[PDB]
């Protein structure tokens, strides 16, 4: 389950201080086993 | 169930399919062929005093 959100802050204070909740756009059968994850850049 | 079923100005988000009440009673639904939302309420009831 994959929840997103865009919020453009102009604040930029690192966290903003306020709330906004995330909506499940993505669900995925996957069915596997997870325990390490990683980023990829370009 | 049983009820009248009306054109509704709520707001569901894309993803949301039902809408409840406090009691766990749907008052909302989404169609499942058209993608409307109808609001649900019950029939026209009440007390009868002699
Ligand atoms: C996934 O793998 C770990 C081993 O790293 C294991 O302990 C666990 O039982 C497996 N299954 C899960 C997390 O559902
Ligand atoms: C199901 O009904 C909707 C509404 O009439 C229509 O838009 C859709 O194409 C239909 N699906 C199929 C597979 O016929």
């Amino acid at each position: 389950k994959i929840y997103s959100k865009h919020t453009p802050i102009n604040l930029g204070r690192d966290l903003p201080q306020g709330f906004s909740a995330l909506e499940p756009l993505v669900d995925l059968p996957i069915g596997i086993n997870i325990t390490r994850f990683q980023t990829l850049l370009a | 169930g049983t009820g009248v079923l009306t054109e509704s100005n709520k707001k569901f988000l894309p993803f949301q399919q039902f809408g409840r009440d406090i009691a766990d009673t749907t008052d909302a639904v989404r169609d499942p062929q058209t993608l409307e939302i109808l609001d649900i309420t019950p029939c026209s009831f009440g007390g009868v005093s002699v």
